[PDB]
């Protein structure tokens, strides 16, 4: 019964950041393209006291996309991915989904 | 808490006895054990035409280890068994014919037959294991083709066959019509319906059988996002391609790299499931089963080795993470204030929840099991309702529990499956509180556990196996009981699988012998409810309790139901349906026997009766009036207890408290007087190799004085015996005095004169702060010096006693220099003499002896030691004292004892070296004070006129002065005994573990394992199909299914979404109506006589009647009302260690004193001997002197309450009671030896327990030398009355009394106690030829016979025990537990005696542990299965056969020995019962089949249990751990059991007062408690 306690102290403590980028995540349709994604999540995890560890796949798919994942090294870790036609675009899709799960998850 | 009761398992038996029968059940257990029960049960029918029993099965040649059913009819039954590995040569020796079972392969049979070793005529029983396969049927056919059917009925054996639950077999509808016709025809059996399910649907009323539609879910924002989610984890981890190969990439590594598991096995586990939930349940059941998720899977992270598995698991419980916080918003964007969550709850639960809560809202005895085929869908179905139970005031009244089947596997992870059978526990013990209500099951509660009373049953999931429906079905029992299966169209394929199952149902029940009555019968049951008169056994009574017509079936199920057995035995009553048919009219006659522990064995006939359920009503009215005439029911009529009992009345008289019972009570807490001379004469004296005072010895007899008794009372005649001294062995007798003096007074002043200077200065017994005086009518005890004749005579020395009345104050004082110049020197008065040193502590002098006289010693010689010159400077300096004199030569002085105690006329000079010579009280002091040798002056010494030899003679003998008063109240427990006798006149230890541990778990392989691969076949295999046919009976299911649809689519059933003359005509249509008229008179109701009058009306004007066998009725009512079928349903010895030694009656004067005094000696004084020497033999001789009694008293009454009548007459309560009546504990001595304090010669505060230790002890007095018998008298003087009692009056015979005579009456009434009658033989004889039956049944006793050692006379106490309490068949006797009842005390007490009369000569404690260590029920076991008790037992019961096939699997790979079971002994200082207790009851059988003989039984016994009873000698249990147990007021307190790390560890820690704490290791408990008292030990020396 200790992880009732620890899965609502990780969402009590991802609700108890005071960070205006994660104001303007909440705010903006977060399905825009001008927001600069990977860079503001390397800014969120210079700001949040962690790493954010993008990691590509070793395999790609049947269709031939490439994938790429995001480890947000937080107690406990949150993981994303995302998968995108290149490298690039699949580390901004997998860094989309570390942003709209930081929105899922200090959504007050 | 009451039910029902049937014969479940054992209608299968019976149906198996007469009929060719199929038997459907799911266990392999009940298989192996209806099989071993019916060929052990027909063995008896096979032995007598040497006939060959043959058990035919396909499982058999897997295995070089033993086959299951070769395992327990070899070891566990009567018969020797063979079974045929796949690849030996058949041997055809003696297999069959010096075989009884053979279990054979079918092909093996097939070998049997066609090469003509074996004829058909020669086989018995077969029965053809699990027939149901098509394969089985295929070997099987050609079997019955060949060999089987073209055999006639008189020529054919019995033809059983086991079957997979046929109800459920894997065969769509018209193939199971089908199998059941073609299995039907084929096997030449009748199919059977009955397993448990069967049961409880046939006399447990069915159901209310609901379906209930549920609305689909309208999903919504939540639920399309959290769909959207998972949907997007799914996406990404099907996205996946993986490869070892492409991440790894190890060539080295082939085994790793499908060792490795994937990563998304478990992910696809937990989505896969939320996904489900989702789908169906909703999304709060998402966000609950999440959570409940969450919990496992960072469990799995912890787990988790490896790097991709890690990745994946990190990221499910991201997603999970993700789900609470969408859901948790979702769910508190409802949450304002004054708002209640509810409604958002219930609207989010999917209507499949809400019309699962409206089902819970009809109900307002709440019962509710709810099924569902997955766990964690119970934990959230639990969370739902503790969430609704905690908010919703309409359903607030609900306490709700769970359970899931996922017992861990023991081979890795046993600890947790110990945590989930305990909380199985908890939540049962909560739920059958009746404070309990609501359960949320799994399909662990299928099937084997069994669950209450539950009457509503909700599945969730639409049932796929028939067993679960109908089960669920079954756990609804009380009626009206509602069975809801919810569904949310496929509403149509449920309605159809209902209907499959319906027809199913419909022909299970019309495959039975036994049925339930319809509803018709229950119609005409209420109305005919009140035209018979109510049976009352008091009629008297307006509310007297009543039996009618209607409840006398539960009362007699009640009375079934509560005569006591174990939980292993099943007792039933056993009605059978006759049909006779009479005057145009059909009617049914039930007969009904109670079965064979209740003592009413003969059948109760009813009387012909137009339908079932008013006949069975009446038959179970005749068992009740029955059964109150012979008095198993009371006045109340309720069945009889063990408390509510009570014995024959003069009996009870033992029961009546105490005056001083009304520290708890009963618990632990000029006269010729008599003269005798006293002769010691020295026999052996002390070697000098022993000596290790290096002195001269000194007889006793050298001297010409010595002493006398002469006393007013007799004194007996006793064995000589020897007083051990310093000086030698000295025999100690008697001799007679020739004279007898008249007292002289002043002479007697003399003598106590000098009895008070000896025991005052000599032998300084009578110490100060005391009262004495040596002159009363209690005793006259006067001990005299006499003065050797040198013709041989002793006469008296009045001499000596002048001069010590002239000189009793003889006290040396400041002894002056002057008289010590004119003291002069004498060899010849110091020669034997006691010489004084007067210079130094006068107040207590030292008394010293005369050792060597040594002329080269003298004051002027050199001092040894260079402190002093002389003894002259030595003395001068220490003392300032002058020596006079110094040319006389000096003494050598020896030291006397410290000690009295010097007699202990057994051993003494062995016991010398205990103690430092007598401890030295003073010698250590007084030589520590002197240091050099103690060589003293002639001058400084002065005379004792008491001699030397003198008082060596007077130490040996002394202390008596209380004795005489001790010997004095054992000579009055023989006189007054004698006085009411006749009898008598008045005038590596952890490789041994490893090992056991491997073999037992590794050769049982037949544990509750089996009830698991119960488990893991249980719902999913539900398998076999023959064939089908398009035989229109299919079509004719195909319109019963359509017509049964539309009684599903017409009952109501599925939901929505959205003249008492003719009274009596009736019941005697064959009774003519002018006789009913003349019998009805003013008596408006008539009695049980009236019909039975009319039915011998009607057998004496017809006398022909048709007889009919069919049903669940058993043959086995057989002979006292069938067997002939004569229409008659209408009413009825080595010397060695001999216990039968005897010494004769009459010339014997009965109890010698001396044992009496050591059985009036507690063991809180413990001097040297103590009662506790034959207090042991006293209880285990009470019973076998209580029991017997109170067996042959109430020869045929059920023993349990003979059990009650034991435990209150042999309670320490009961014999402190008796004590209190005779008052011994006065006559008992429980103080110490000091002679200061507590010696009063001319209170000792006793425990209860010790009283009681004291009554049985005195029995040992009587009990060699009057043999067993007149100590019984001892009894009979003791006020239990142990003998049949022959009231008389005075008989006068002149030669002798008669032996047990009593005291004369003031009516001179004279009771003689005969001994115990020669006992009937328990042969109830209603059967004309029982004794027939008494050989039929006992085929195979000769070797019973030789092997045991002993021939019975009849054998009708072998074949009481040999049946089991469940062993109805038999129908002679009563059941063996009788002959435990009897068996117990008697090998109790033989095995008691022989551990007391063993020459080794066991301590007290070495007693009580020889008895609690020598013999328990497990060394019964032991040496029951060495002599073969397995192979030679008669049981009927469920479970008990299987317990203890395990147990004897145990004793067989194995192989019978010592060890295992002495070490489970060394951990008793268990798995059966009955097969130990067979060992007591065969007993029991030679106790009475000899005619009381204990001679009989230890002489059979004796070759056959000797090498156990050498090697538990041989062990030596006479450790000091039992001190160590003691020497605890709170020194040694034991802690729990702690279990260690590997687990098969334990420590035992002990604590210890004011000295610590210490802890051992062992294998078990029990070891590390011997290894933590040896740790506490060996600190604490």
């Amino acid at each position: 019964t200790q992880h009732s306690n620890k899965v609502s102290q990780f969402h009590k403590t991802l609700k108890n950041a005071t960070g205006k980028k994660l104001l303007k995540l909440q705010k903006t349709c977060l399905k825009n393209n001008k927001i600069d994604y990977i860079k503001l999540l390397g800014e969120i995890a210079t700001e949040n006291q962690f790493e954010v560890t993008y990691v590509d796949i070793e395999e790609k798919t049947f269709s031939g996309q490439f994938q790429c994942l995001v480890q947000l090294s937080t107690l406990p870790v949150g993981v994303c991915h995302g998968s995108g036609p290149t490298a690039a675009d699949a580390q901004r899709h997998a860094a989309q989904n570390a942003l709209e799960y930081l929105k899922i998850m200090t959504k007050k | 808490t009451v039910f029902t009761p049937r014969d479940f398992q054992v209608e299968l038996l019976a149906t198996a006895y007469e009929r060719n029968t199929i038997i459907c059940l799911g266990h392999r257990s009940s298989k192996e054990f209806i099989a071993l029960k019916l060929l052990q049960e027909l063995s008896r029918r096979a032995r007598r035409h040497g006939r060959v029993s043959v058990y035919l099965s396909c499982e058999v040649g897997t295995s070089t280890e033993p086959c299951s059913i070769y395992t327990m009819l070899t070891h566990l039954t009567d018969l020797r068994v063979w079974q045929e590995q796949p690849d030996m040569q058949i041997p055809f020796d003696h297999c069959w014919t010096d075989y009884h079972v053979s279990i054979l392969r079918p092909e093996g049979f097939l070998y049997l037959l066609e090469t003509r070793e074996l004829l058909l005529s020669r086989v018995e029983l077969i029965v053809l294991e699990d027939c149901h396969d098509s394969a089985v049927y295929q070997r099987i056919r050609p079997l019955f083709e060949n060999h089987i059917m073209p055999a006639p009925p008189a020529d054919r054996p019995r033809i059983l066959g086991l079957a997979g639950p046929l109800h459920s077999a894997g065969c769509e509808l018209q193939q199971l019509s089908a199998m059941l016709a073609t299995l039907e025809q084929s096997v030449l059996c009748q199919i059977e319906s009955a397993s448990d399910i069967v049961t409880v649907l046939r006399y447990c009323s069915r159901p209310h059988e609901y379906i209930v539609q549920c609305a689909p879910f309208e999903m919504d924002e939540l639920s399309l996002v959290l769909a959207d989610v998972l949907n997007t984890h799914k996406s990404f981890l099907l996205d996946h391609r993986y490869d070892p190969y492409e991440i790894y990439g190890t060539d080295q590594f082939m085994d790793e790299l499908k060792d490795i598991p994937d990563p998304k096995v478990d992910p696809l586990n937990v989505i896969n499931s939320l996904l489900v939930v989702l789908h169906e349940m909703g999304p709060w059941c998402t966000q609950r089963a999440a959570h409940h998720f969450y919990q496992c899977n960072e469990k799995l992270k912890v787990k988790t080795p490896h790097e991709r598995h890690y990745l994946l698991y990190c990221l499910v419980s991201t997603a999970l993470i993700q789900l609470y916080s969408l859901c948790e918003h979702a769910f508190h964007r409802h949450l304002g204030s004054g708002s209640d969550s509810r409604q958002t709850i219930e609207r989010y639960s999917s209507p499949k929840v809400r019309r699962l809560l409206q089902t819970l809202r009809c109900f307002k005895t709440l019962c509710a099991l709810i099924y569902c085929n997955q766990n964690h869908t119970a934990r959230v179905l639990f969370e739902l309702l503790a969430e609704i139970s905690r908010r919703d005031p309409d359903l607030k009244f609900l306490r709700c529990q769970y359970t899931t089947d996922r017992v861990a596997d023991p081979t890795t992870e046993p600890k947790e499956a110990e945590l989930e059978h305990r909380r199985q526990e908890e939540v049962l013990k909560r739920f059958r509180m009746h404070d309990c209500n609501v359960l949320i099951g799994t399909s662990v509660l299928e099937e084997g556990i069994d669950v209450p009373k539950c009457n509503l049953v909700v599945r969730w999931d639409p049932p796929t196996t028939y067993r679960s429906y109908v089960q669920c079905k079954g756990r609804a029992r009380a009626a009206p009981a509602y069975h809801v299966i919810l569904v949310a169209s496929t509403t149509k394929d449920l309605v159809h699988q209902m209907a499959q199952y319906r027809e199913i149902e419909q022909m299970l029940l019309s495959k039975c012998a036994n049925t339930e009555p319809p509803e018709q019968e229950q119609c005409e049951a209420e109305r005919f409810s009140a035209c018979l008169a109510a049976y009352r056994p008091k009629p008297h009574l307006l509310t007297g309790a009543s039996v009618d017509l209607g409840s006398a079936i539960a009362l007699v199920n009640k009375y079934c139901a509560r005569l006591p057995s174990d939980t292993f035995t099943k007792l039933t009553a056993l009605w059978r349906c006759t049909r006779n048919e009479r005057a145009g009219v059909t009617l049914f006659q039930y007969t009904l026997r109670l079965p064979i522990n209740s003592p009413l064995k003969h059948d109760i006939v009813g009387l012909p009766m137009p339908t079932q359920t008013l006949a069975r009503r009446l038959a179970a009215l005749q068992a009740c009036v029955e059964l109150h005439r012979i008095g198993e029911l009371d006045d109340q009529l309720q069945p009889i207890g063990k408390e509510g009992f009570r014995a024959l009345e003069p009996d009870w008289e033992c029961f009546e408290l105490e005056p001083e019972d009304e520290p708890r009570p009963g618990t632990t807490k000029g006269a010729p007087c008599y003269l005798y001379f006293i002769q010691l004469t020295l026999q052996c004296p002390i070697p000098e190799e022993q000596n290790t005072r290096g002195r001269k010895i000194y007889p006793p007899e050298d001297a010409q004085q010595g002493f006398g008794i002469l006393t007013t009372k007799r004194i007996p005649k006793l064995s000589a015996f020897s007083i051990f001294t310093r000086s030698g062995e000295v025999k100690v007798s008697l001799e007679l005095a020739k004279e007898r003096v008249i007292l002289t007074s002043e002479q007697i002043v003399c003598i106590n004169g000098f009895l008070n200077y000896t025991f005052t200065n000599v032998l300084r017994l009578q110490k100060f702060l005391m009262l004495f005086d040596p002159d009363s009518t209690e005793n006259c005890v006067f001990i005299v010096p006499t003065v050797k004749a040198p013709a041989g005579g002793k006469h008296i020395d009045w001499q000596f006693l002048e001069l010590i009345q002239a000189n009793g104050n003889t006290m040396p004082r400041a002894v002056p220099d002057e008289e010590r110049q004119a003291q002069p020197f004498d060899p010849q008065r110091f020669q034997d003499a006691v010489v004084m040193p007067w210079y130094r502590n006068q107040d207590q002098p030292q008394y010293f002896y005369v050792a060597e006289i040594c002329p080269h010693l003298s004051p002027l010689s050199c001092f040894p030691g260079d402190n002093y010159r002389t003894f002259k400077h030595y003395y001068l300096v220490k003392y300032g004292l002058t020596i006079q004199n110094t040319s006389q030569p000096l003494l050598d002085v020896d030291h006397t004892s410290a000690r009295l105690n010097f007699l202990t006329p057994r051993y003494v000079n062995r016991k010398g070296v205990a103690l430092p010579t007598s401890s030295e009280e003073t010698k250590r002091a007084k030589r520590e004070n002197l240091e050099q040798k103690q060589i003293l002056v002639p001058e400084l010494c002065t005379v004792h006129p008491f001699p030397a030899s003198l008082w060596r003679t007077a130490v040996c003998l002394p202390c008596i002065l209380y004795r005489i008063n001790g010997l004095l109240l054992a000579d009055d427990i023989r006189k007054q005994v004698s006085a009411d006798l006749g009898l008598g006149r008045q005038q590596t230890a952890q490789e041994v573990e490893k090992r056991q541990k491997q073999l037992s778990i590794i050769q049982a392989t037949n544990a509750n394992e089996r009830q698991y691969q119960q488990t893991k076949n249980l719902l999913i295999g539900f398998n076999f199909k023959h064939e089908d046919q398009k035989e229109p009976a299919t079509i004719r299911y195909e319109e019963s299914i359509a017509k049964l649809k539309t009684e599903i689519e017409s009952g109501g059933m599925l939901v929505p979404h959205d003249s008492m003359m003719e009274l009596l005509k009736q019941l005697l249509p064959y009774v003519n109506e002018d006789v009913l008229a003349k019998k009805l008179g003013d008596r408006r109701e008539l009695l049980l006589s009236d019909l039975v009058e009319l039915n011998a009306d009607w057998v004496a004007r017809h006398e022909q009647e048709t007889y009919n066998v069919m049903g669940c009725g058993d043959s086995f009512d057989n002979y006292n009302d069938h067997h002939r079928l004569n229409l008659d349903e209408k009413q009825l010895l080595p010397a060695g260690f001999s216990f039968d030694r005897q010494p004769d009656l009459v010339g014997h004067p009965g109890p010698s004193p001396s044992i009496i005094l050591q059985a009036l000696t507690m063991s809180n004084a413990n001097d040297g001997i103590n009662l506790e020497r034959l207090e042991t033999i006293g209880d285990s001789f009470l019973k076998y002197a209580i029991t017997t009694y109170l067996y042959i008293t109430y020869e045929n009454v059920h023993e349990g309450k003979l059990s009650h009548l034991r435990s209150k007459q042999v309670a320490n309560l009961n014999l402190y009671r008796l004590g209190r009546r005779k008052r011994l504990g006065e006559y008992m001595i429980a103080t110490k030896f000091e002679p200061h304090d507590n010696w009063l010669p001319p209170q000792h505060s006793i425990p209860d327990k010790s009283i009681a230790d004291c009554v049985e002890a005195l029995i040992g007095a009587y009990l060699i030398e009057c043999g067993p018998r007149g100590a019984l008298l001892f009894m009979a003087w003791l006020g239990v009355r142990v003998l049949p009692i022959t009231r008389q009056l005075d008989g006068g015979n002149q030669e002798q009394r008669i032996p047990g005579s009593t005291k004369p009456n003031a009516e001179n009434v004279v009771t003689v106690y005969g001994a115990w009658p020669t006992p009937r033989s328990p042969l109830l004889h209603f059967a004309p030829n029982a004794t027939e039956e008494l050989d039929q049944l006992l085929s195979g006793f000769e070797e019973f016979e030789e092997s045991l050692g002993y021939k019975f006379r009849d054998r009708s106490y072998l074949l009481q025990a040999m049946t089991h309490a469940s062993y109805t068949p038999n129908r002679l006797t009563d059941c063996y537990q009788r002959l435990e009842f009897l068996g117990d005390a008697v090998l109790d007490y033989l095995i008691t005696r022989h551990l007391y009369e063993d020459p080794r000569q066991h301590s007290p404690g070495a007693l009580t542990d020889l008895r609690s260590a020598l013999v328990n029920n497990t060394i019964f076991a032991s040496l029951a299965v060495r002599h073969g008790f397995h192979k030679f037992f008669r049981h009927l019961s469920p479970g008990l056969n299987d317990v203890i096939d395990r147990f004897v699997r145990i004793q067989q790979e194995n192989g019978h020995c010592i060890s295992e079971e002495y070490y489970l002994l060394s951990e008793e200082e268990e798995v059966p019962k009955a097969l130990g207790d067979v060992f007591e009851s065969i007993a029991g059988a030679i106790f009475l089949d000899s005619n009381m003989s204990l001679d009989v039984v230890w002489h059979v016994y004796s070759n056959m249990m000797s090498p156990e009873i050498e090697q538990f000698s041989n062990s030596v249990p006479k450790s000091p751990i039992r001190e160590l147990l003691e020497l605890e007021p709170e020194t040694a307190k034991f802690g729990k059991p702690e279990k260690l790390a590997d687990g098969r560890r334990v420590r035992v820690t002990v604590d210890v007062f004011c000295k610590g704490t210490f802890r051992g290791i062992g294998r078990n408990y029990r070891i590390a408690k011997c290894t933590a008292a040896k740790c506490a030990l060996r600190q604490l020396k």
